[PDB]
RNA sequence: UAUUAUAUUUAUUCAUAUAAUUAAUAGGAUAAUAUUUGUAGUUUUUGAUACCAUGAUAAGGAUUAUAAAUUGAAAGUGUUAAUAUCAUAAUCAAAAUUUAUUAUUUAUAUUAAAUAUGUAUGUGUAGAUAAAAUAAGAAAUUA
């Protein structure tokens, strides 16, 4: 991993939300669908989530059908359901993504971007070369050189 | 409008009025000019 | 649009009967303008 | 003088007509002021006939006359105020405020084009406009274009 | 009651023509009858007018060199000035005198019409640095207090119209007017070919087209100043026979003659 | 070259105007009276032309410049007849007839109806197209001494325009007359119009080996050292050389002595010296020019 | 040809046909007075 | 301009913090001038190749009288030093003199002796209201 | 007066800068034009006129490059306290360099 | 020269204060912020840093 | 490229990191050009004839 | 009189009486153009089309200087479309075998 | 210029100024009517000639045409002057071949 | 546009206290000149912590194979010479060419800041207990 | 890599040839030619930007040479430089001035040949014909300031100025 | 009610001006002859100024919609034309922060040409604020 800087987390929906701009980007996905099928496993999230995607993009500049009013309100409510359904299929593909990349790089003995947790190995946050002297989150000091993950041979 | 007057061939406000040629007709010389060749001046400089 | 058509008072295809000048009118093109030009054969 | 019958309004129209012979001073004085610069800063010989001590002595010996020279005007372009002539208002080149090819700043350009004074044509403020090189790489590409039928169309002798 | 820019002047012209001509009515101006012009300043104020509007090099300012005040205040705080002598203790004097102000003819196109470097612009004609009298530039005498006044002063009285003029001179202007004002026909009908400071180049361009060098006498021939006498232009020519060069005896002949007087005309 | 792809002299005119409309009808004018004058001109000339076709002498002049060689083609003095150089210039002579009669032919093609003057085929002079100056200003309509963000808010856009057309004309010769009529278009041309003349013409100009000759490389070299800044002010001059063409005569020297000193033959440093018929010591003489 | 659109000498050929009264022609000299009018139509008078 | 420290409080607009070509700024104001650097001592601020001749204002070029103060852009030299004669620049409020000189100095130009902005401020020369904007950023006790 | 006159470029004028040269070297003393001074030739009076940026050659400065005996140190620290005055005491065979005699 | 034992008028002037604070304006605490990982929750950290 | 004969001389360099770790400098300030530097900016961009830029010199 | 020039040759219309037909007259709150024709915008683009002005080849049209509105370069002439092409030229082109972009591949 | 410059005291330095803008004359030749016999029946440019030619003028040269583009003073003539003799002198050198 | 209101005058020996200020200033300037020659100088002599980065590779192999066993014998005099200063460090792995194209491209070396410290640096914090009473631009210790 | 440039001169070659450095400074002579002794052999940039057909920008030369450091300082830059003269800077110097009619011609010259005398400039005429209509009600809000005292303070023999109520 | 959606995303340490005289014309080689080479009559006026001394163009989204079509407005933001009756204040370099009205580069490699910024590492952390539905990708609470 080059990238090693602190950084700011954004809230899965509004990571999401970017539709084909960054979280659908075909580019991205088809990089994740590799990882996944190398490690073996099927990827089934992530199919889903292309699928549901892929639609979104479709129809993307039509006007939404038209709303009878009712007392009722069953159609309102069955167009939110299905939405947050939607919107937890993509939580979990996100959270995917999430977990086996650092379990991945736990793998390859990469360190992680400034305060990550890998699951095996750095369980608190791994830091080193930070802006800022102390661990940020445990307000700790940090060694120098930069604390290392993997024991040295390669 | 001002202490510095308008120069009357750049500006297109006379140029193009009515009481000159607007930039939709044609184009063409008005008249001829000889002057010349009508009357014309005996050379003598103002240096020797 | 919407939240501007009382500055776009202008900017369609107007008819006109005194058309706008210099003085009263700062951006306008003109009625005959066509800014997003599609192709056509 | 001292404001008695003075005859433009602006008494500073004045300082335009002071930078005119700015100018002129600089054509008096660029091609011996630049020949003064390149021989004095050389470090490689200067010729086959002219090295060594000679060379040496002789770049002292010019930068001397060069620095003798009263009133020799060597101040760079970018430096000297940009004036109308017609309201004498100023702006810096480069702005929004100046406007180079009737050099007027942007007080007067308003003026005059909103009262037909100049003939321009309007075009659509938020584009590159009708010219083709403009419109390709805006203000750095149509710089070049200039460059390049000013000069390189030419093969020079 | 009254307030003047100036206490007194002077007239342009003296008691000879004057006091016969002023029973002839002579019209003024009808918008500003009389007219004070900077012909009529006194010899002080004159000097004074001179100094100022020169911005920074003038020696009007006070920080030039040339001030001759012994003190100046800035905000208040009184400033006495270092003396030359002083000055140069630690600022070496490196000064070549007039001459280093004064380029060749031969660099009068380089430098666009000019021979002088000094600070106000200096025309070659008579009218832009008029004073009462004609303007005449030395050459040898070039100072940085101008004594004679024909420089173009940028912000003096009556400077306006000068500048004007100056900026609609014809594109020889200053070439045209030094070759014109020096270089003309002898009262007599003589040239003016005979000078004794060019004398010895002519003698060399002469010598050398006698040993057949026709490139170094044509090169010599470009530096000479004034009218080269008949027997150069016999000699150029002679020069270009034996080699057959016909372009450059035509172009030589042609040069002598209509431009210079008709001196090659033989 | 046959037909529209050659000349002997090229002129275009580039006509400049504040508005395209202008210009164009400023183009087909002026177009209009070249089509005339050039009709006239080279009709002239084609009768000129038909006579000379018809018979004619040849001048000694031209006869003795075919003559002038030391060696043609077939290794030895050629000898030209006035037959054949009589028939080198009537066979130019045709090319020149087939030339005009293009020229004329096509400046009767544009009737009313069927005026193309844009393609060279259809008319003479053409016209070509040429790409429109426009710069583009851009301006503070505001004045303001308080913010930055209003001027900027307040900018506007005007273009200056400049348009143009060019008028080309092909001519087999080269007419003063013609020129001239061209260069007077300036007098009468449409109002608040300009234009520029172009010309490209056909030249001799002349090779003097004695003037340039070509030697062997200087039995020392020149270095990169000759080539510094200001070298070309400093170390050389300006081509062509001074090559004497004089030369005194040392006292044992003899014609042939004198010869093989200057590099000629014997017979060439007697024709440039024919006043002299002997050569004493310290005599001054003439260097044939090709001497090497 | 550089010098011959001076002002001086514009002017100077100006004072010469003026001392010999003939002014008609020139063009800073001239003040045309007379206006030429319309032709009426009988297809309307009201057309203005 | 609001308060006019000059004659062209009169003439100019601020424009807001208005932006301008890079390296154009209309008024050439070095606050940067002196800017303390051990490394680059040699190299900041001064002649780009030291193989350069010193400037114009290290020598009297003409008849002079004599001056009030020498340029700014004047380079100090051990003369400047050893001589003991006046050397003045102007600043402001009024002129700076090297009084006290070193050798520390030699090969630099006063440009780069002379702090522009000081630390120290006139209390006098500013407004109630200016003295509390100053008092504000901290710079002034009350 | 009637000449072809160069243009524009420098190169152009090669015949100029011949005379401009002759001329120059004619009006102007070598007394005088001894006295132009080089960067280098004043720096060499500053306590410590050479050594590296740090862009090249930084880590080849020396400890030798410090003139040590113009300061006063502070023993606890390491760090300078004072500057002893360079003036008064200065001694050198060479104010202006060694070739020119005024 | 020669470096004086008392500054008459140059540590004389106000001194400067330290900033109280960090971020905008200088004004914001040190303190735990949204941005702040969880590291007890689940193998992911969260909210999960970029990866 | 040629050059002269008997100075010594390095050839482009084909590794990243020669050219990375060389002495080559930035651009640090304005930048100039020998004969753009008469027209001013790109913003100012001086015209002495209103010629097309596509004008062909004859 | 130089000014001589600007006198009126002809005697100008006189406003002898009321506004137009549907002039823009401003009641108590209105948003008025003197600018808009009332009757002629009003009037359904179903019907009278999004011509602005006569459908004619541009060239015969000059983008005014100082107002905003074409206006053609001969005073008030139009010449139809058919008299920019070859007689009975398909789709009026230049020739009839291609588009424009079919010209110039074909040609190279 | 007819318009605005022609008639006044500015005609004269607009008009030197237009004529300096234009000092510039393109010299041209093919390198085809170079090659022909020469006054010795040697031909005047043969194929090493032409090589060399080509070598000496670099992007002086293109398709097959040698130009010359005389600018160095300010007036045409000087510049036919000049260009014809570079001309020479760049012929003189070819045909060291 | 309002009319500008005149500035006050100067004040009444601040002329006096501007020089001295600005005398005094530069005085100081001397010695704060003098200690970071010094203190610049004492950093180019003094050695540095190792300049690259050994989470990456070619440099976490063990410190008895690889690349350490190349610059154990081959390079090491001369990584001494330059006290690790990581310019000249990275300049002669360039040169010593057995790793070739790497350094650059594969290879990752710490950040300048961190560089930058003294040799025996243990904890971070030492990037900021680095004295600021010296103007070396960080390139002091 | 760095070598030693070499030449072989053609007498040692096993068939005489012309060497293109050799060439190269026949080059130099007819064209006269600055050669650049400290040019870095391994600088060869081509500017990418407008010398490749696949940006936008392609002028098709090189617009701009790709040195950092390059200065309008440098004796190189010196040497290849456009002077100032007769470019559009001439053109502002003399065409754009405060009366633009000034550049034209001389308005003393003018106004004497087509009105009868000078005439004043507009703004001095309305300081003119204001004092008149104002100098024939109120009196005494004046100042005499003239350019020359003494014809006021001493006045000629004669002038007996008329009292005034 | 039909002629159809604000609750999404991204942002916020913002500073820069100085060394007083505005008043008119005047042409040169290749022209049938002008020393007009070197054209010489001080002195009666007063406003745009540092100063009261009218006019005129900015910015500022809130309901004429989709087709062959623009998301920038008139209500006026220093410099401009009839009120005068304290004063030379204007850049041609190298210069002195208090001013509402400003998007800066945040950790592998870091000062070469006009001289060009030494300072604020602190858990992306108060209060309060900014911008956008336009070749992009957002969809359901009108008067
Ligand atoms: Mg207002
Ligand atoms: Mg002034």
């Amino acid at each position: 991993n080059t990238f090693l800087t602190s950084s700011v987390a954004t809230p899965p929906i509004s990571v999401i939300r970017t539709g084909p701009k960054w979280w659908a980007d075909p580019e991205r996905m088809v990089r994740q669908k590799l990882m996944y099928f190398t490690l073996g496993v099927d990827q089934l999230p992530l199919r889903r989530t292309a699928v549901i995607q892929r639609d979104l993009q479709r129809f993307h500049m039509c006007k939404p059908p038209p709303r009878v009013g009712d007392s009722t309100g069953y159609k309102r409510s069955r167009a939110a359901q299905l939405n947050t359904w939607y919107r937890r299929i993509q939580y979990q593909e996100y959270h995917m993504q999430h977990l086996f990349t650092r379990h991945v790089w736990g793998l390859l003995r990469v360190y992680p971007g400034n305060t990550t947790k890998i699951q095996g190995k750095a369980d608190d946050g791994y830091v080193g070369y930070d802006s800022v002297p102390f661990h940020r989150y445990n307000r700790a000091p940090l060694p120098f050189p930069a604390r290392e993950l993997y024991e040295r041979r390669k | 409008v001002g202490y510095t007057p308008v120069n009357p061939d750049t500006s297109p406000m006379v140029a193009y009025s009515q009481y000159h040629w607007h930039y939709n007709l044609p184009q063409g010389m008005e008249r001829p000019h000889s002057v010349n060749r009508t009357f014309a001046a005996p050379f003598q400089s103002n240096h020797s | 649009g919407h939240v501007m058509t009382p500055h776009t008072t202008l900017h369609g295809r107007r008819i006109f009967w005194i058309p706008p000048t210099w003085n009263r009118a700062g951006r306008f093109l003109g009625p005959h303008v066509t800014l997003y030009p599609g192709m056509t054969p | 003088m001292r404001h008695i019958g003075q005859d433009v309004p602006k008494r500073h129209t004045h300082f335009v007509l002071e930078s005119r012979l700015m100018y002129e001073k600089s054509f008096r004085d660029c091609w011996l002021h630049s020949v003064c610069r390149a021989i004095s800063q050389l470090d490689e010989p200067l010729s086959k006939t002219v090295v060594g001590t000679h060379q040496k002595m002789l770049q002292r010996k010019v930068t001397c006359f060069q620095y003798n020279q009263y009133g020799l005007f060597k101040t760079p372009y970018y430096r000297l105020a940009n004036v109308d002539r017609y309201h004498a208002v100023q702006g810096v080149a480069g702005t929004r405020e100046w406007v180079p090819y009737v050099n007027v700043s942007y007080w007067t350009m308003n003026k005059m084009v909103r009262g037909g004074n100049l003939l321009v044509h309007r075009v659509h403020y938020t584009g590159w406009g009708t010219d083709s090189h403009l419109k390709k790489g805006g203000w750095e590409h149509r710089w070049n274009k200039v460059l390049q039928r000013n000069v390189l169309q030419y093969s020079r002798i | 009651s009254v307030s003047g820019v100036f206490s007194k002047g002077r007239g342009i012209g003296h008691e000879a023509t004057t006091s016969i001509l002023r029973y002839i009515p002579r019209a003024r101006v009808p918008w500003q009858p009389s007219r004070f012009g900077r012909e009529n300043l006194t010899a002080a104020d004159m000097a004074r007018l001179w100094s100022r509007g020169r911005y920074r090099d003038g020696p009007g300012n006070y920080n030039s060199g040339y001030c001759t005040e012994r003190t100046h205040v800035l905000e208040e705080n009184t400033v006495s000035i270092i003396p030359r002598r002083e000055l140069e203790k630690y600022m070496p004097d490196i000064t070549i005198g007039p001459k280093a102000l004064v380029t060749p003819v031969s660099l009068m196109n380089a430098r666009n019409g000019h021979r002088v470097t000094h600070d106000l612009l200096h025309s070659y004609d008579p009218h832009i640095g008029r004073l009462g009298k004609p303007a005449v530039v030395d050459h040898d005498n070039i100072t940085v207090e101008d004594p004679n006044r024909v420089g173009l002063n940028a912000a003096t009285l009556d400077c306006r119209g000068r500048i004007y003029r100056w900026l609609r001179r014809g594109p020889f202007f200053q070439v045209d007017n030094y070759f014109r004002r020096s270089v003309k026909l002898n009262r007599d009908g003589t040239l003016p070919t005979d000078f004794v400071h060019e004398a010895p180049l002519m003698r060399k361009i002469i010598r050398l087209a006698h040993r057949g060098h026709l490139k170094a006498a044509c090169e010599e021939y470009r530096r000479v100043t004034t009218v080269p006498p008949v027997e150069v232009y016999r000699a150029l020519t002679a020069c270009c026979v034996p080699g057959a060069k016909l372009a450059d005896a035509v172009s030589i002949f042609e040069d002598g003659d209509s431009k210079l007087f008709y001196v090659s005309r033989d | 070259e046959d037909g529209i792809r050659g000349s002997e002299v090229t002129y275009k005119i580039v006509l400049e105007g504040f508005w395209d409309h202008h210009v164009m009808k400023l183009a087909e004018d002026v177009c209009m009276f070249l089509k005339d004058v050039g009709r006239q001109i080279v009709e002239e000339k084609l009768v000129a032309v038909r006579r000379l076709l018809q018979g004619g002498a040849v001048d000694p002049e031209l006869l003795a410049a075919f003559n002038c060689a030391r060696a043609g083609p077939f290794g030895g003095l050629d000898e030209y007849d006035k037959e054949e150089v009589a028939n080198f210039l009537r066979s130019d002579l045709r090319r020149l007839e087939e030339q005009c009669l293009s020229v004329i032919n096509r400046c009767n093609v544009p009737v009313p109806g069927a005026t193309n003057i844009y393609d060279p085929h259809t008319s003479w002079p053409h016209v070509e197209k040429l790409e429109p100056w426009v710069r583009m200003a851009e301006f503070w309509t505001s004045s303001s001494d308080t913010s930055f963000t209003e001027l900027e808010m307040s900018t506007a856009h005007y273009e200056f325009r400049k348009f143009f057309r060019v008028i080309i004309c092909k001519l087999p010769f080269q007419s003063t007359e013609f020129e001239k009529r061209m260069y007077d278009i300036r007098h009468w041309l449409h109002r608040q119009t300009s234009c520029e003349f172009h010309t490209i013409y056909r030249r001799n100009v002349i090779h003097d080996s004695a003037v340039f000759p070509t030697e062997h490389d200087p039995a020392t070299p020149t270095t990169h050292e000759h080539h510094r800044m200001f070298s070309f002010a400093l170390d050389w001059q300006s081509a062509p050389v001074n090559r004497l063409s004089t030369d005194t005569v040392h006292e044992g020297e003899s014609w042939d002595a004198v010869a093989q000193r200057l590099g000629c033959s014997v017979g060439e440093l007697k024709d440039a010296n024919a006043e002299r018929e002997t050569i004493e010591a310290g005599v001054v003489i003439n260097v044939p020019v090709t001497a090497t | 040809f550089y010098e011959w659109g001076r002002a001086v000498k514009q002017f100077d050929f100006i004072e010469f046909r003026r001392r010999n009264g003939w002014l008609y022609d020139l063009h800073l000299m001239k003040c045309t007075t007379k206006q030429v009018g319309p032709l009426r139509d009988f297809n309307d008078p009201d057309a203005v | 301009l609001k308060i006019a420290k000059s004659a062209f409080g009169f003439y100019l607009a601020r424009r807001g913090q208005r932006k301008y070509p890079f390296l154009r700024r209309p008024h050439i104001k070095n606050t940067h001038s002196m800017n303390p650097s051990a490394p680059y001592f040699w190299s900041f601020m001064t002649a780009k190749s030291q193989m350069a001749f010193l400037p114009e204002e290290n020598y009297i070029t003409g008849d002079w009288t004599g001056k009030f103060f020498v340029s700014k852009r004047q380079v100090y030299t051990l003369q400047h030093a050893t001589s003991g004669a006046k050397v003045r620049v102007k600043s402001f409020p009024s002129i700076f003199e090297f009084n006290s000189p070193s050798r520390w100095n030699i090969g630099k130009e006063m440009n780069t002796l002379t702090k522009p902005r000081m630390d120290l401020i006139d209390e006098q020369m500013l407004t109630k209201k200016q003295r509390l904007d100053y008092v504000r950023a901290g710079l002034l006790p009350k | 007066r009637y000449k072809a006159s160069p243009h524009g470029y420098i190169r152009h004028f090669e015949n100029e800068v011949r005379d401009l040269l002759q001329y120059v070297d004619g009006v102007t003393p070598w007394k005088q034009a001894q006295k132009i001074r080089t960067y280098w030739e004043v720096r060499s009076h500053h306590p410590m006129p050479q050594f590296n940026r740090p862009e090249v050659a930084m880590h080849r400065n020396t400890v030798g490059l410090l003139p040590a005996h113009m300061w006063e140190t502070d023993k606890k620290t390491g760090k300078v306290k004072s500057v002893k005055d360079s003036v008064r005491d200065y001694q050198t065979k060479t104010p202006y360099p060694k070739w020119v005699q005024l | 020269t020669a470096t004086p034992e008392r500054f008459s008028v140059l540590g004389t002037t106000h001194p400067k204060p330290k900033r109280t604070g960090f971020g905008r304006n200088n004004k914001m605490r040190s303190k735990p912020s949204d941005n702040v990982a969880w590291y007890d929750k689940g193998p992911v950290e969260w909210l999960p840093r970029p990866v | 490229m040629q050059q002269i004969p008997g100075k010594v001389d390095q050839t482009p360099f084909e590794e990243d990191q020669t050219w990375l770790l060389h002495s080559i400098p930035v651009q640090q300030l304005e930048m100039h050009h020998h004969e753009k530097d008469l027209q001013d900016l790109p913003f100012i961009n001086h015209e002495q004839f209103p010629r097309s830029l596509e004008w062909n010199a004859p | 009189y130089y000014w001589s020039r600007y006198r009126m040759p002809t005697q100008m219309p006189k406003f002898d009486g009321p506004a137009p037909v549907a002039a823009p007259q401003s009641m108590n709150s209105t948003k008025t153009n003197e600018f808009i024709d009332p009757i002629d915008d009003k009037f359904p683009m179903s019907i009278r089309g999004p011509l602005v002005r006569p459908d004619v080849p541009e060239d015969q049209y000059v983008d005014s200087w100082y107002i905003c509105t074409s206006m053609t370069h001969h005073m008030g002439d139009y010449r139809p479309w058919s008299a920019s092409a070859p007689p009975n030229a398909f789709r009026f082109r230049p020739f009839n075998e291609f588009d424009a972009k079919g010209r110039e591949y074909v040609q190279y | 210029d007819n318009l605005q410059y022609k008639r006044y005291d500015w005609q004269g330095w607009y008009q030197r100024m237009l004529d300096v803008h234009n000092r510039n004359v393109s010299l041209r030749c093919r390198i085809c009517d170079l090659q022909r016999l020469d006054g010795n029946g040697v031909q005047f440019v043969d194929m090493q000639t032409e090589r060399r030619l080509r070598i000496l003028a670099q992007h002086r040269v293109g398709m097959g045409v040698l130009k010359l583009d005389a600018d160095k003073y300010e007036d045409q003539a000087d510049n036919v002057t000049f260009g014809t003799t570079k001309l020479s002198e760049l012929l003189a050198d070819a045909r060291k071949a | 546009w309002a009319k500008p209101k005149k500035r006050p005058k100067v004040g009444q020996g601040f002329h006096e206290k501007a020089q001295k200020w600005r005398e005094e200033y530069l005085l100081d300037r001397h010695r704060a000149l003098a200690d970071s020659l010094r203190a610049y100088v004492e950093f180019s002599t003094s050695k540095r912590v190792e300049p690259w980065d050994a989470r990456f590779k070619p440099f976490d192999r063990i410190e008895k194979d690889g690349v350490y066993v190349l610059m154990r014998y081959m390079m090491e005099e001369k990584l001494q010479l330059c006290n690790y200063h990581h310019r000249p460090v990275k300049r002669l792995f360039c040169n010593i060419g057995l790793m070739g194209p790497q350094i650059t491209t594969k290879a990752r070396w710490k950040p300048y800041r961190f560089a930058t410290n003294p040799a025996g640096t243990s904890k971070a914090e030492r990037m900021y207990q680095r004295d600021k009473t010296v103007y070396t631009h960080g390139h002091n210790d | 890599g760095v070598h030693r440039v070499g030449y072989t001169h053609p007498s040692t070659l096993p068939v005489p040839c012309a060497q293109r450095w050799d060439l190269r400074l026949a080059r130099a002579r007819i064209f006269q030619e600055y050669i650049e002794e400290k040019a870095p052999g391994a600088w060869q940039l081509e500017d990418e930007r407008s010398m490749s057909p696949e940006f936008k920008t392609f002028t098709g030369y090189p617009m701009r040479d790709m040195r950092p450091g390059y200065g309008q300082n440098l004796p190189d830059y010196i040497m290849k430089k456009r002077l100032p003269n007769n470019t559009h800077y001439e053109l502002f110097a003399r065409r754009d001035i405060p009366n633009e009619d000034n550049a034209m011609y001389g308005k003393y010259l003018y106004d004497m040949t087509v009105h009868g005398t000078s005439l004043p400039s507009t703004y001095r005429m309305h300081k003119d014909i204001n004092k008149a209509q104002r100098n024939d009600r109120k009196l005494s809000g004046n100042r005499f300031k003239v350019l020359c005292s003494s014809g006021a303070k001493n006045p000629p023999s004669g002038w007996e100025p008329i009292p005034d109520a």
